[PDB]
């Protein structure tokens, strides 16, 4: 094969943000969340990113990092009929900012999927960088989606 | 993906696929070729219908379980009222086969209704969800109305069509309007075992909108079991309709519909028990009151079978409101058993000597004995059976029925039990006095231009399983509840 | 995921009226081709009533499905009935009618006292984890789609055995 | 809001459909009175899952089953009424009390 | 309000072991059977009171242990806590008996739940008492 | 919102035959007679009114239709979930597809499609 | 007694006398702490559930703020009824931003409306 | 046209204009409520279509995830108001015209819905946006009608029977009936049961 899979940056400078997603993919309005992109073919295959309001300057002030993963992944990034394990956990950290990315499984009676879930704080908001891919295509995919997840940047606004 | 999950879940309704295979296979030999052979047709029914045993008893020493993802329950309760469908099934297979090639009329639409409707019975003996508890009975209802106007040509057959059609469009929809009424005051439940629960989370167990669904309910199952005011669609598509599937519908449709009442008034609706034991007690005390009382005043013979089945069902009831307690359970089984070879070798008889005789009146069954000693003994017997007399099935059934309601304290209603058997000896009476009449004058030539013909025919057979059943069991009693207190 | 409050309960009091005129179309109405037509006002104002909810997915069913039931209606009112009748025209009053209308009268009294005593908000703040979707499942139709595909497999396999022996027997019952 | 008023016309419905089973002189007629009031129960299936089942969609699943098994009887008859026209040319069923 | 009045005896006191998420445990017997299994149907025996001590429910009042399907919220918060486990809470197991405080915002919040015809079952902001026995995982066949 | 332009949309729909029948109202003149507002019967004197009953074999697709209907309607949300899922619903639409030959072939041999 | 929100909400709407400003006060305080408790279920995105709470509290706000107005002192009655205004405008805020839902202005409209609703008790001691 | 307007323009808006101030006739024998419903019905069922066809990325008035099922669902209605129209008209060619128009529609929706249903399976999604930019994945060769022809041409076929186009014109068949369901319809309901067709 030839060079790797081709990604296009997405920078949204009004809300002080960037990332960057597969080339192949298209926009589209994901339901409240500021910015979303997805698949052109294949189902629960997107990247999403909605960002709430807080007065903490970074994620360090959420507590210990491994609690607050845990309380976030099952109280309110999975449903209560979904059952959820997360398989890896990462900090990173540029310009004095810290990323938090994990990644979880959320396996429902109906169907399973994968996250690649990064959290950052900064701007006042609170970021919740979100990629994701049927458990069924997950091996295939989860490195060439992890650059995604690894691709997260928040500046100042 | 694995299609496994799926795949060791459709396993525990293979005796179910057995039977569509065998509906899809008839159906498929039927467009492809022609020709239309009898024996063929009877193979593949009776083949369909004693391999669906055969592996129904091989899953009998199975564990419990809950498949398709709270859709089926598969349990000891549920196996003997499956099993139970299977041989009424199988028993009225050469009831139809002969009527209705006689009658010169396709026979593999009516394999295919009946066995759809024994496919619609079995899923209804199982059915742990709300959805269904809807589609079985209409997998069942449908064919019904398919059935019994299948005739398609007698003005009798098209106005009990339309009767059967208007009326159970009336229930199941009332049915359906309780189900909503107690899907929605429970958080979106349908589960059997699940709303109870969910009743509480939502603390609407004491709502009034819990009593209009218990009503509604209960109104579109005895439309089913036919006992009470919701009778009267009955005596008319009993008299109306052929008399195989009406032995059918007579057999079939209560064993399904008592296995529904039983696991819907009992798994999510024990918290209000003391407004359907008052339901089920009019609705019993109603039934053998008046489908005792009319059936003494019938000139037809399967209306008066008819109003026969609406008072039979009456004591069924009892099972249902003793409770699970003092047996209960165990003795509306160990009764249907009964009740279906009663009821079967009593139409067996009628589908015989109407097909000889050409006649459905009571008086024209006069001097029957002199034509055929054997089958005015073994209608006698069928009869007599029916009316509880002691050395046949029924006379049994009724003392195990009544011991469990004395042991419970419902002394009015085994005492009007009681006394409607008393009532119900004037009929299963009057047809044998008809039967032994020596005189010449009042015999109908209808029986006496009578041909018994020197072959055996196949309902001989399968009332000669029955006539020697609904007599022989009657020591044959101890091994039988054995198998219904067992489960639970 | 929702109109605007008074323009929702504006909706609702209209299709309720539109739905009301129609069930008394259908059941005051002589001929069946105009019963059936009041029928079809009925259809699209209950369709309508499942858009507003929140049923995109049923509602489209229902007018797919109904529609063709209601046109199948009218061409065997048509085929099965007399003359064309305009004349006929509100059928007449008589005893027996009186009477139902008195026990439907009661029937819907005894369902409208428990209606309006039941506190229908009071349920709903009950089941707050019935009310928690996934968040990868954006549209309401893949929801559906899994849900029947999943949840709903007996049932599934049990409507397609129907939907045969109801064609089946169609058929050889109306053949000539 | 006032979104329990549609259950009150479900409500209405289911009687007026009941009314109209009733009262019917024309079989056709009672057909679509059935399905009037399967459509009251659709009515309160759906809204009971816009309520409480806004993740399941049990009460649309079961709206579109009920929807399927009022067209098998829209199915199943008129091709009885098909029979019953073909036999004896009339369609009033209060007309027809053979069997009492 | 509308407290339907049940005679029971109460059962042993306790030292309450609060958590993270307010809810109060104590185990009066720790079960030997399997512990609560997830996303499946199990019978347990509850006595749920309210604050003052005042019985409003009972699984021994209908007469038979209550089934329902644990660990996928189909039950209030804290009994789902209290029952499957989680969240510094062992799970129970077959034959424990244990004792449940569960403050309001783990309940029925502060809205009245059963609300018909000028009572409600459950008033706002109550902090329930559950004595929960789990009595086994479900099975379609009793002894 | 994306569903309450499809309101407005509707109303707007409903709204223009409205404004057309009210347009022409207002504009077309009237001039009604006992000869203009006789059914046109291509000149003669029209008969009795109307009315040609069928006969039910040639009608009798229309039972199939509506059963194929609700099939096609069972179809879409399997569909919809065919991705997500994997070949577990493809075995599970393999069937409806071919009870929905089986009934189609039916039709076919039985003659309910022939005119 | 519950003195509210114990039938139907078109019952009490329309066949009711209503509230004294005694029973208005505590249910101002009721919806305020359900307001508080809409948190979890605002973080979970779960719209439906969000815009049946904020509709049913807005009926009972704007009765109970009206009928409110008389426990208020009349050195305080303009400015609690500007609060009580500014408390409406946020409401509406956050109608509008959970039907066509968003996250960010919703939660800015909740925060908004959490603190207005305080304001309003403050007022209304 | 070659005299209304520089090279016939206009000929249609004279046309509009003309059934416009054309005189609105009501049958005296038939119904008058059917008569000015069934062509309304038709023409609002076939303009519903139009909210959910784009004619950009986001130049669509409402992307409704429902998307295509609810045109054929609303495509569904217009026979109905067919049908209305041929029983109110009380004419012997409107009742033909309109069962017709039923038989046609009966006939050839279900093949529509099926190469419109397997158009979704392989964009897996109903929404006509998914649609055009799974094609535009690919490109030209992405287009659906090389990977789906035996699809094309039965939409085309079934499409063209819906639009009651020639060779499917039987219930306007100026031939064998004087004017089909139209025949009794003069005005602006002609017109509008010609808008209706275009718009189809
Ligand atoms: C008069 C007829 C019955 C005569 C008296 C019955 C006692 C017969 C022998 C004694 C005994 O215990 O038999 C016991 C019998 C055996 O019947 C059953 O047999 C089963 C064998 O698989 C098991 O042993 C059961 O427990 C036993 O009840 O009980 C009866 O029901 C007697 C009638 C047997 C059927 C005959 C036809
Ligand atoms: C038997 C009943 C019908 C067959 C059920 C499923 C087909 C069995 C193979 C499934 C594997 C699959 O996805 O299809 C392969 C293609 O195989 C076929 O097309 C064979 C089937 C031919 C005809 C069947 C369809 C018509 C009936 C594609 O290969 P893959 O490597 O992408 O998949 C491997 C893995 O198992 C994925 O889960
Ligand atoms: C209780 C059992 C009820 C079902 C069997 C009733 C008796 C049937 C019988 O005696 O055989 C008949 C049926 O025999 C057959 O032809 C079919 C073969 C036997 C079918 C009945 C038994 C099947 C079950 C046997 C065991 C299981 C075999 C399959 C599994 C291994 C005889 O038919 P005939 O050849 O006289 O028919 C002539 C025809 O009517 C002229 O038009
Ligand atoms: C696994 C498939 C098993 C098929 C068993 C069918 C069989 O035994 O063949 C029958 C059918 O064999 C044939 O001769 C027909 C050709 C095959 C038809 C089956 C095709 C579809 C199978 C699914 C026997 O015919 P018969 O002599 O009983 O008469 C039946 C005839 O069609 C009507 O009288
Ligand atoms: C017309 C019916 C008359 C009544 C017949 C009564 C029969 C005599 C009494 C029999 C009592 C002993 C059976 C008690 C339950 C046995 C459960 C069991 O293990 O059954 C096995 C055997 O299956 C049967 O034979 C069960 C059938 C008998 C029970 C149901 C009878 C019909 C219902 C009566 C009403 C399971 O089948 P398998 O092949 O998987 O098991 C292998 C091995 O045998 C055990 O591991
Ligand atoms: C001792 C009680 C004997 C009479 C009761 C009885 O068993 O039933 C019948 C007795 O049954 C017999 O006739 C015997 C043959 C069947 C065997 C039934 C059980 C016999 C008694 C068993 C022990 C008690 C009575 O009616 P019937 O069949 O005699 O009626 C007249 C008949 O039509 C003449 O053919
Ligand atoms: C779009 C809905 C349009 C509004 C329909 C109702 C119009 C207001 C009520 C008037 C009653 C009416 O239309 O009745 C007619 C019947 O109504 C219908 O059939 C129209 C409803 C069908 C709507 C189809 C929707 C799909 C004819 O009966 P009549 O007694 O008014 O007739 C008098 C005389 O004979 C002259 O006609
Ligand atoms: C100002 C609006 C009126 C207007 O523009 O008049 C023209 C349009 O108005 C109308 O006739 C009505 C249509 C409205 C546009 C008529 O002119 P014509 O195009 O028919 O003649 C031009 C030339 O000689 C032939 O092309
Ligand atoms: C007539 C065919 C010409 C092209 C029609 C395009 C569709 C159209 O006119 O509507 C869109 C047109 O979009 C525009 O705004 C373009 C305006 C100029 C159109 C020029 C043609 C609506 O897209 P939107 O996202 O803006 O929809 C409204 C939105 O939800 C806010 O209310
Ligand atoms: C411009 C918008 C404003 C601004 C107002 C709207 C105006 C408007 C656009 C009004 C209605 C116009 C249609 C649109 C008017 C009717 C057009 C049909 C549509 C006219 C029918 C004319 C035939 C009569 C047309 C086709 C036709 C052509 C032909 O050559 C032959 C032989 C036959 C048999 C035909 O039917």
């Amino acid at each position: 094969k030839e060079t790797p899979e081709r990604y296009t940056a997405f920078v949204d400078k009004a809300d002080g943000y960037s990332y960057v997603y597969p080339s192949d993919w298209r926009e589209f309005d994901f339901r409240a969340h500021d910015s979303a992109f997805k698949d052109r073919y294949l189902q629960l295959q997107n990247v999403r990113l909605s960002f709430i309001p807080t007065d903490k300057n970074d994620v360090h002030d959420l507590g210990p990092m491994e609690d607050v993963i845990q309380t976030l992944v099952k109280n309110i990034l999975a449903a209560p009929n979904q059952m959820t394990d997360i398989r890896e956990i990462q900090e990173r950290s540029v310009d004095g900012k810290n990323y938090w990315t994990f990644e979880y499984n959320l396996t429902s009676p109906n169907f399973s999927v994968t996250h690649f879930t990064t959290l950052a704080i900064a701007n006042g908001r609170y970021y919740t960088l979100t990629v994701s891919a049927n458990e069924r295509r997950w091996k295939r995919y989860r490195n060439k989606l992890k650059v995604v997840a690894d691709s997260f940047k928040v500046f100042e606004i | 993906k694995a299609f496994h999950l799926l795949l060791f879940d459709g396993s525990l309704i293979f005796p179910e696929c057995i039977l569509i295979f065998g509906l899809i296979l008839l159906l498929m030999i039927d467009s492809t070729s022609d020709q239309k052979d009898i024996p063929w047709l009877y193979f593949i029914s009776s083949t369909s219908l004693v391999m669906s045993i055969t592996a129904l008893l091989f899953r009998w020493r199975e564990e419990p379980m809950i498949s398709f993802s709270g859709n089926f329950q598969t349990n000891n309760f549920n196996e003997i009222f499956q099993f139970l469908i299977l041989l009424c099934s199988t028993l009225c297979i050469p009831l139809s086969v002969e009527y209705i090639e006689c009658t010169e009329m396709a026979l593999t639409e009516f394999l295919l209704f009946i066995l759809t409707a024994t496919l619609g019975g079995m899923f209804l003996c199982g059915a742990n969800d709300l959805i269904t508890i809807f589609v079985a009975p209409e997998c069942f209802s449908l064919c019904s109305y398919l059935l019994s106007g299948y005739t398609k040509k007698d003005v009798r057959s098209n106005e009990a069509t339309t009767k059967y059609l208007l009326m159970g469009g009336a229930s199941s929809s009332i049915l359906v309007h309780g189900f909503s009424w107690l899907y929605g005051s429970s958080g979106g439940e349908i589960e059997l075992q699940e709303i109870v629960n969910g009743l509480i989370n939502t603390q609407m167990y004491n709502s009034p909108g819990i009593s209009i669904a218990l009503i509604f309910i209960t109104v579109g199952i005895g439309f089913k079991l036919s006992p009470a005011p919701s009778h009267q669609w009955t005596p008319d598509v009993y008299e109306g309709s052929p008399t195989p599937v009406v032995a059918f519908l007579s057999v079939t449709s209560k064993v399904a519909a008592s296995a529904s009442a039983t696991r819907i008034f009992d798994i999510p609706f024990y918290f209000s028990s003391n407004e359907w034991h008052l339901l089920l007690e009019i609705l019993a005390i109603l039934s053998m009151i008046l489908g005792n009382l009319i059936a003494i005043t019938q000139t037809s013979m399967k209306r008066m079978l008819a109003y026969s089945s609406i008072g039979q069902i009456g004591y069924v009831i009892i099972g249902i409101i003793v409770g699970d307690s003092n047996d209960g359970y165990a003795s509306m089984i160990t009764y249907m058993l009964f009740y279906i070879s009663m009821n079967l070798g009593t139409f067996a008889c009628i589908v015989l000597f109407g097909l000889r005789t050409g006649t459905d009146n009571i008086r024209d069954y006069a001097g029957l004995y002199t034509k055929d000693p054997f089958l005015a003994l073994s209608l006698a017997l069928c009869l007599l059976s029916l009316g509880g007399l002691p050395p046949l099935a029924g006379f049994f059934g009724k003392i195990y029925l009544f011991w469990c309601g004395w042991q419970a304290g419902l002394y009015f209603l085994v005492l009007i039990g009681l006394l409607t058997s008393v009532l119900s000896i004037y009929y299963y009476l009057k047809i044998i006095k008809l039967l032994m009449t020596g005189r010449n004058q009042e015999i109908t030539p209808h029986v006496r231009n009578y041909r018994r013909s020197p072959l055996r025919s196949k309902n001989s057979i399968e009332f000669s399983m029955i006539v020697c059943v609904i007599a022989s069991t009657i020591p044959g009693i101890s091994m039988n509840p054995i198998i219904t207190i067992a489960q639970d | 995921m929702d109109l605007p409050g008074p323009i929702h309960d504006f909706l609702l009091v209209f299709l309720g009226s539109g739905l009301i005129l129609g069930a008394l179309g259908v059941v005051l109405f002589t001929n069946p081709i105009f019963s059936a037509f009041s029928l079809g006002l009925v259809l699209v104002c209950i369709s309508l009533f499942y858009i507003l909810a929140n049923s995109h997915f049923v509602a489209s069913a229902q007018l797919l499905i109904y529609v063709g039931a209601i046109n199948v209606l009218i061409i065997f009112s048509v085929m099965f009935m007399s003359g064309p009748e305009y004349d006929k025209k509100f059928q007449l009053w008589t005893v027996g009618d009186g009477v139902t209308s008195l026990v439907c009268i009661s029937l819907f009294v005894s369902l409208i006292s428990t209606i309006l005593n039941t506190s229908w908000y009071g349920i709903i703040w009950t089941t707050k984890s019935n009310q928690i979707l996934e968040q990868d499942l954006i549209n309401a139709s893949q929801q559906i789609g899994i849900h029947l595909s999943t949840d709903f497999f007996l049932p599934f396999e049990l409507i397609s055995i129907i939907l045969l022996v109801s064609l089946i027997g169609a058929i050889a019952v109306a053949r000539q | 809001m006032i979104l329990e008023h549609v259950l009150v016309l479900s409500a209405f419905l289911f009687s007026i459909g009941i009314y109209g089973l009733v009262t019917s002189r024309n079989l056709v007629r009672a057909l679509m009175c059935l399905e009037l009031i399967l459509n009251a129960v659709n009515l309160n299936f759906v809204t009971f899952s816009d309520f409480f089942d806004s993740r399941q969609l049990k009460g649309n699943i079961f709206s579109i089953f009920v929807i399927a098994i009022a067209a098998a009887e829209a199915a199943i008859g008129p091709a009885i009424v098909s029979s019953i026209y073909r036999n004896r040319k009339s369609i009033r069923i209060n007309q027809s009390n053979l069997l009492n | 309000l509308r407290v339907e009045y049940y005679a029971t005896t109460a059962e042993p006191s306790c030292e309450l072991n609060l958590v993270r998420s307010g809810l109060g445990y104590c185990d009066l017997v720790v079960g030997s059977g399997v512990p609560a299994p997830y996303n499946t149907l199990i019978n347990v025996h509850y006595t749920a009171r309210f604050s003052d001590e005042t019985v409003f429910d009972s699984s021994y009042k209908r007469g038979r242990p209550l089934t329902m399907r644990i660990g996928v919220g189909k039950v209030i918060k804290g009994l789902d806590q209290g029952i499957f486990g989680g969240d510094g809470v062992p799970p129970m197991q077959v034959g424990g008996k244990r004792k449940l405080r569960i403050p309001p915002h783990l309940g029925y919040g502060p809205e009245p739940a059963g609300c018909f015809s000028g009572d409600c079952n459950v008033p706002a902001n109550a902090t329930l008492l559950y004595d929960v026995t789990f009595m086994g995982v479900y099975s379609g066949n009793r002894a | 919102y994306e569903y309450d332009i499809f309101w407005a949309f509707l109303i707007i729909s409903s709204v223009i035959p409205i404004l057309a029948f009210l347009f022409s109202g207002i504009l077309a003149p009237i001039s009604k007679g006992p000869e203009k507002l006789s059914s046109y019967e291509s000149g003669i004197e029209p008969m009795g009114d109307a009315w040609l009953q069928f006969r039910i074999r040639y009608y009798m697709f229309a039972l199939v239709f509506v059963v194929f209907d609700v099939e096609t309607v069972f179809l879409y949300p399997w569909a919809m979930s065919f991705d997500i899922l994997g070949v577990s619903v493809f075995i599970e639409a393999l069937i409806f597809v071919l009870i929905l030959i089986v009934g189609l072939v039916y039709a076919w041999r039985k003659g309910a499609l022939e005119w | 007694e519950f003195k509210w929100g114990t039938r139907s909400f078109i019952w009490e709407r329309f066949f009711e006398p209503g509230l004294s400003p005694e029973d208005a006060v505590s249910r101002i305080k009721n919806t305020a702490e359900g307001l508080h408790s809409l948190r979890h279920m605002l973080e979970t995105m779960s719209w439906r559930y969000v815009i049946f709470y904020i509709r049913l509290k807005q009926a009972y706000l704007k009765q109970d703020m009206k009928s409110a107005m008389i426990m208020v002192p009349e050195g305080r009655r303009d400015d609690y009824s500007n609060a009580a205004n500014e408390l409406v405008d946020n409401m509406a805020e956050f109608d509008y931003y959970v039907r066509t839902p968003k996250v960010y202005e919703s939660y800015v409209s909740y925060e908004k409306t959490l603190k207005s609703i305080d304001n309003l008790l403050g007022f209304l001691a | 046209p070659e005299y209304a307007g520089p090279l016939g323009i206009l000929q249609a808006l004279a046309d509009g204009t003309k059934l416009l101030f054309k005189e609105n006739l009501l049958p005296s024998r038939g119904d008058t409520y059917l008569f000015s419903i069934g062509p309304s019905i038709a023409v609002i069922s076939i303009l519903l279509g139009y909210l959910i066809i784009p004619f950009g990325s986001r130049l669509v008035l409402a992307d409704l995830s429902i998307g295509v099922f609810l045109w054929i669902a609303v495509s569904s209605i217009a026979p109905i108001g067919l049908l209305m129209s041929g029983y109110g008209s009380n004419n012997k060619y409107s009742f033909l015209g309109g069962l017709r128009a039923a038989a046609q529609s009966i006939s050839y929706e279900i093949p529509l819905t099926l190469c419109v249903l397997s158009i979704s399976l392989l964009s897996n999604s109903s929404s006509t946006v998914d649609i055009v930019e799974a094609q535009s994945k690919y490109g030209f060769w992405g287009w659906n009608l090389w990977r789906q022809p035996i699809g094309f041409i039965v939409f085309i076929i079934s499409s063209l029977a819906e639009c009651e186009r020639l060779p499917f014109d039987l219930p306007e068949a100026e031939e064998e009936l004087v004017a089909g369901y139209q025949t009794e319809y003069s005005g602006i309901k002609f017109g509008l049961f010609y808008v209706a067709s275009y718009l189809n």
